[PDB]
């Protein structure tokens, strides 16, 4: 999803379902790569 | 008025400052419900006396 070479269009966007796996959100939050990271539903530090 | 009626749900989701806004509606709503119960007890207590 995040590291894909080319995302789909915003007109028609690719919806990827993530289930039955281990989600580590610290690599993405702590490491500085993406400029905009914000969580409306929950807190960014409580994601894990 | 809060998103959810559980305290642990709002505390683990919204930020501390944002949760306080939702917690305000929870406490304000519970206070009105708690005072309404105490007010009825005092009235019912008078009828018993």
């Amino acid at each position: 999803v995040f590291n894909a070479t080319r995302f789909a269009s915003v007109y028609a966007w690719n919806r990827k379902r993530i289930s039955n796996c281990v989600a580590d959100y610290s690599v993405l939050y702590n490491s500085a790569s993406f400029s905009t990271f914000k969580c409306y539903g929950v807190s960014p530090t409580k994601l894990n | 008025g809060a998103i959810s009626s559980v305290l642990n749900d709002i505390l683990s989701r919204l930020d501390p400052p944002e949760a306080e806004v939702q917690i305000d509606r929870l406490i304000t709503g519970r206070l009105q419900s708690l005072q309404t119960y105490v007010t009825q007890q005092l009235i019912r207590a008078a009828e018993i006396r």
